[PDB]
């Protein structure tokens, strides 16, 4: 879950109330290498849904 | 064999902060003792390593 | 990632998995905290030409509701037609 | 100067796990009890 | 639906949902009052409040409805009108893959019939509305605030309850216990008066008067 | 145009009984309260209290709200009788940190501009 | 689509019920769980040594309010208010005369810390890049006062903060 | 664009804690298996309504 | 500048000074007034005026998209330096 | 009809070993109850029409797989527990008597919005 608040804060600035998605779309672009990193997240993290 | 390269690595650590009396300062003031390397120093005397 | 090679084999054989191809600690996969800059695109509104604003004004399309009925043979109808049956999943039906 | 946008590789991403994988382990009931039993035998003696 | 700013338009939904309002009204002349269909797609109904029991139970139970969820109850203040509250029923159907609306209408002192016996849900909707608005519901299992403090006087969603009340709390060392006392503020709330001068939607213009 | 839904009662007098039997089971419920509640005060200061409730609103004569008043009341009774209350709630009735407030022209002209 | 989480049916032959019955009395699946729990105890920890070791940030984090200015040391702001006006908490209070030499100025800018949500949304509003929400988390006070900023406050913030905020600005302003 | 991803809805049985537990835990999975294909199948161009 | 009232307390750049008889002076009893010593009104008088060839200039303030919004300033009184309404920088028209 | 299901699937929803029986009870039921309803009520029209539809579709296909499908109203459990719903409401329409004219129309501005 930490690591996702990284996400966050990384298109928004805020790790919680991030008030990115607004009416119309969302306030800014995704920061450049976010997906790489959403992906590496991605994919480790079945395993430890195995381990719980 | 692995046990001991560990152990080398746990006493380079006591002379890379420049002693016993090193290392324990930084034992005590930052619960860490590891060993790294010196990106610059600042005005106020802060190290970043 | 500092592990000894015992240590992998120990917590490997505990869990049951290679737990060191999928560490939960990030180490040099991350991308660099300093990007290039960026060039974001423009939108399809951004022309010089034939871009009136009253041909894309979407709020002024909308229309007051209509009014079906007000107190001022047939056949039977449903709100919708009928939902349609779901189908089991062909990845793995049962878990 | 080209657009430059977050976007994914042009291959695009390796494949990602999301089933279950429990795997499968241990020894035979049979052979689990007869150990048990034996450790009881030899004890016993 | 080649417009990249444009909500696209659903004809097929229009002409169904609309046909289905001529349903209601068709089979249930003594309560309903009006039906209309939204721009977007959205069937509401609006009936006599002598006909909830009735109207939502039909909707529930008939086959070409079976609306067995409701999604949500709730009501709105509306002074202008002599019948100031508004009850609007949200409702969905699983069978049909719809969503309707049921609204009525009520005023300070008149009571509405409770939707318990016919959704189970509606207990505490209910509840809420009361300690919001102050619309009396009858024959309710228990009807008690539910959201409002314990010995709280008014019912803050209408629109002549003041948004920061009529009281605060804070705690007392003489008496050793919280205390309410009348609301002073050090910053008021500011009032912005934000509405243009200038019209912006004109197919709504109501009639001159 | 005058024909209007009951709440509960269909005249005045059928509501006025319903008052009535509302202040008996304030009456019973007072000494009770400050014993479960443990307050300071006595009980004919509670059951004063209560009467200056009533009378408040002493001048109603629309059936249903006195119905409404009677509703409101008895939500009141069941939070004091099952100490959904607490003792804060109890004794916020009684104003007790609320210093007096001037109530004759000259004093209210010496401290500001209010009616 | 959909699966079926638990509608299973186990096997009745001998072998798997004898398996289930050992399961049962010794407690197979049980002892499993308790290894998870030994790799995780020689698993490196997820610890960070604050305040030593800091958390990661990006140059979009909204901290710590800072009035900025120009090159010249001149103010930027120029009394808009349209912070004020988009504060969705009203935490903004602003006051603004004509300066000596007749430029548009703030006599009062105060920032309310415990009324703010730190959204952001002043910092988007502004026309002039005067507002920033800055890196700065650690500005725990302890008392209430020392939480209701006025100008003062915010410019030695901006005069503090600069270079930080400046080089985030650079590195966002094209996503904004 | 939830029409345009793949994924099955976890369904319980028994109508029990345990049920919903497994069905959270594999909703976890499934988006997971969208998380993969949004990762893939993002589009370029704007992000809010070019309607200012 | 920071000029100090004869009770000994800083002044602001809005002037603001608490006089000998105000009692909400006492706040500052053991703690401090805090008064930023760069006035922002002698520092841009310190900037020197921008010698231009035209009677129109544009002002972006610096930075481009990091500046102010653009603004165009007339040149053509010569009893005046024009002035721009964002960043107060000052120009002036060579005399060709 | 084929095996019976172990399970519909729904909790709380038992299997029925007579499906076709039971629906014809159920509708021929309904058939008798909308008699009472006045002839030219829209209630009696419109219900009788969709039950006769699904009377006929019960008699026609015997397996019960098949007659799912073609009665588009999920496992023929779902179906008989909807033909009771109906029923029971057939018995209150009768009391309710919606067929009958607007009791009252609503006050003048009482729909219009924008206010
Ligand atoms: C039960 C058996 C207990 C004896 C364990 C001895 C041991 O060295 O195990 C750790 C050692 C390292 O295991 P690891 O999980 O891979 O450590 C992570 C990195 O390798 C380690 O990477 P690293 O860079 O951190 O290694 C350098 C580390 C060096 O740390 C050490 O040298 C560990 C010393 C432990 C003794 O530096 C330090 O932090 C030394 C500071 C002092 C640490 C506290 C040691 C207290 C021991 C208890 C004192 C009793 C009095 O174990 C092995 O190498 C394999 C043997 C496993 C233990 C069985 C022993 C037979
Ligand atoms: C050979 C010559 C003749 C002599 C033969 C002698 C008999 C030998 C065969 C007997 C087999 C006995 C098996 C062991 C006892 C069974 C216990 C039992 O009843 O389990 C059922 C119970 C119940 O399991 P359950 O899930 O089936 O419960 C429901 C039971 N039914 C369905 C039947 C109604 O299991 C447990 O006891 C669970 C305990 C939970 C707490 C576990 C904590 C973790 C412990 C892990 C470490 C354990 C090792 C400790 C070692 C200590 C070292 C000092
Ligand atoms: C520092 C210390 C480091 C060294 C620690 C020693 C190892 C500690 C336990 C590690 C746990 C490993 C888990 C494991 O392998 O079990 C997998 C397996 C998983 O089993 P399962 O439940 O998943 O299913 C497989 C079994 N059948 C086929 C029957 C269904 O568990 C076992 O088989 C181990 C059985 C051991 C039983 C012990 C209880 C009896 C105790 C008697 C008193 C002594
Ligand atoms: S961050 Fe948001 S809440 Fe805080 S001052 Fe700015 S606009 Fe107001
Ligand atoms: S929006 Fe910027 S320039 Fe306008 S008043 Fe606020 S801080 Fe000053
Ligand atoms: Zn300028």
């Amino acid at each position: 879950r930490e690591k996702m608040f990284e996400f966050y804060e990384r298109v928004s600035g805020a790790r919680m109330h991030a008030a990115y998605v607004r009416p119309g779309g969302v306030h800014q672009d995704l920061p450049l290498g976010l997906m790489d990193d959403i992906y590496e997240f991605s994919k480790n993290f079945s395993l430890r849904i195995d381990e719980l | 064999m692995e046990l001991l390269q560990v152990l080398k690595r746990g006493l380079q650590q006591v002379s890379g902060h420049g002693g016993l009396r090193g290392y324990l300062r930084v034992l005590f003031r930052a619960n860490d003792v590891r060993v790294g390397t010196l990106v610059g120093e600042d005005k106020y005397g802060n190290k970043y390593y | 990632a500092s592990a000894t090679r015992f240590i992998q084999w120990l917590r490997n054989w505990a869990s049951g998995r290679d737990l060191q191809a999928k560490l939960q600690l990030r180490y040099q996969e991350i991308s660099k905290r300093t990007q290039p800059p960026p060039k974001l695109p423009v939108g399809p509104s951004h022309k010089l030409s034939n871009n009136y604003y009253c041909t894309r004004d979407g709020r002024r399309e909308a229309m007051p509701p209509s009014i079906v009925m007000s107190s001022q043979e047939k056949k039977a109808v449903s709100p919708a037609p009928p939902i349609k049956r779901w189908e089991l999943s062909q990845d793995e039906p049962y878990l | 100067s080209k657009v430059k946008q977050d976007m994914p590789p042009v291959g695009g991403y390796g494949p990602i796990d999301y089933k279950r994988n429990l795997p499968r382990r241990g020894l035979s009931g049979y052979s689990m009890f007869a150990v048990g039993i034996g450790a009881l035998l030899f004890g016993y003696w | 639906d080649t417009r990249p700013t444009v909500r696209p338009r659903n004809d097929v939904a229009h002409k169904q949902l609309s046909a289905f309002g001529e349903y209601v009204a068709e089979i249930l002349p003594k309560y309903v009052q009006q039906v209309q269909v939204s721009c977007f797609n959205e069937l509401e109904i609006c009936i006599h409040p002598d006909g909830v029991i009735p109207v939502l139970t039909f909707l529930r139970d008939h086959s070409n409805a079976q609306f067995k969820s409701l999604a949500d109850l709730t009501a709105v203040d509306i002074p202008t009108r002599q019948n100031r509250f508004e009850i609007v029923y949200n409702l969905l159907s699983l069978r049909f893959n719809s969503r309707i609306r049921v609204k009525t209408y009520t005023d300070e002192l008149t009571p509405i019939e409770s939707s318990v016996p016919v959704y189970k849900a509606a207990n505490w909707y209910e509840r809420e509305i009361w300690d919001m608005f102050g619309v009396f519901f009858a024959n309710h299992p228990d009807l008690r605030r539910i959201l409002t403090d314990y010995g709280f006087e008014g019912h803050p969603f209408r629109k002549d309850f003041p948004l920061s009340g009529y009281v605060e709390l804070r705690y007392d060392d003489e008496v050793k216990r919280v205390v309410a006392e009348p609301v002073e503020l050090a910053q008021e709330f500011r009032k912005f008066d934000l509405n243009s001068p200038w019209e912006a939607f004109p197919a709504y213009r109501q009639p001159p008067e | 145009s005058t024909s209007v839904k009951p709440i509960f009662s269909r005249d005045m007098n059928e509501a006025k009984r319903r008052v009535r039997e509302l202040y008996r089971a304030w009456y019973r419920e007072v000494p009770n309260t400050v014993h479960l509640f443990q307050l300071d005060i006595s009980v004919k200061q509670g059951r004063d209290k209560v009467r200056e409730m009533f009378k408040k609103n002493a001048h109603i004569t629309d059936p249903r709200v006195v119905d409404l008043l009677v509703i409101k009341g008895k939500m009141e009774l069941e939070e004091t009788i099952k100490v959904w209350k607490q003792r804060t709630h109890v004794m916020r009735f009684f104003h007790e940190t609320e210093a007096p407030r001037p109530k004759d022209f000259l004093s209210k002209f010496y401290v500001g501009h209010d009616p | 689509t959909y699966k079926y989480v638990n509608l299973r049916e186990p096997s009745m032959d001998m072998k798997s019920v004898t398996d289930r019955a050992a399961q049962t009395l010794l407690w197979t699946e049980l002892i499993r769980g308790l290894g998870m729990t030994l790799s995780y105890l020689f698993r490196e920890p997820a610890t960070i040594n604050y305040p030593f070791e800091k958390g990661p940030l990006s140059p979009r984090f909204r901290g710590e309010h800072a009035l900025r200015r120009y090159p010249s040391g001149e103010e930027r702001c120029i009394a808009c208010k349209l912070c004020e006006a988009v504060c969705p908490a009203q935490a903004i209070t602003i006051e603004a005369e004509p300066r000596a030499d007749g430029s548009r100025r703030t006599t009062r800018y105060d920032i309310d810390m415990t009324k703010c949500i730190y959204c952001g949304f002043c910092q988007e509003a502004c026309p002039v890049d005067a507002i920033v929400e800055g890196p700065n988390f650690e500005f725990s006070t302890e008392t209430h006062e020392e939480l209701l900023y006025n100008k003062e406050k915010l410019l030695n913030n901006g005069d503090k903060w600069e270079a930080e905020i400046a080089a985030n600005i650079q590195a966002d302003y094209l996503y904004r | 664009v939830y029409d345009q991803v793949e994924f099955d809805v976890p369904i319980g049985s028994r109508g029990d804690c345990y049920d919903r537990y497994l069905c959270r835990v594999e909703e976890m999975r499934q988006s997971i298996r969208i998380i993969s294909q949004c990762l893939n199948k993002m589009p370029p161009g704007e992000i809010k309504v070019d309607d200012a | 500048g920071v000029r100090t009232s004869p009770t000994g307390e800083k002044v602001t750049h809005t002037g603001q000074v608490y006089d000998d008889g105000d009692y909400r002076k006492v706040r500052f009893v053991g703690r401090q007034k805090e008064v930023n010593e760069n006035f922002a009104i002698d520092l841009i008088a310190e900037q020197p005026v921008s010698q231009v060839g035209s009677r129109v200039i544009s002002c972006d303030g610096g930075g481009g998209a990091l500046g102010h919004p653009r603004v165009y300033i007339n040149l053509d009184k010569e009893t005046k330096t024009g002035t721009c309404g964002y960043c107060g920088l000052q120009f002036r028209q060579q005399h060709h | 009809a084929g095996l019976l299901k172990k399970t519909t699937g729904l909790v709380g929803l038992a299997v029925c070993e007579t499906p076709h029986e039971r629906l014809k009870i159920l509708y021929t039921k309904i058939l008798d109850v909308l008699g009472h309803i006045p002839k030219n009520a829209a209630y009696r029209k419109y219900t009788e029409q969709i039950t006769n539809e699904k009377l006929s579709m019960v008699k026609a296909e015997p397996d019960v797989k098949k007659l799912e499908e073609r009665l588009q109203g999920g496992q023929i459990e779902e179906v008989i527990l909807q033909a009771e719903n109906e029923l029971s409401l057939a018995r209150k329409m009768i009391q309710w008597k919606p067929w009958e004219p607007l009791v009252e129309e609503p006050p003048a501005s009482q729909w219009k919005w924008p206010i």
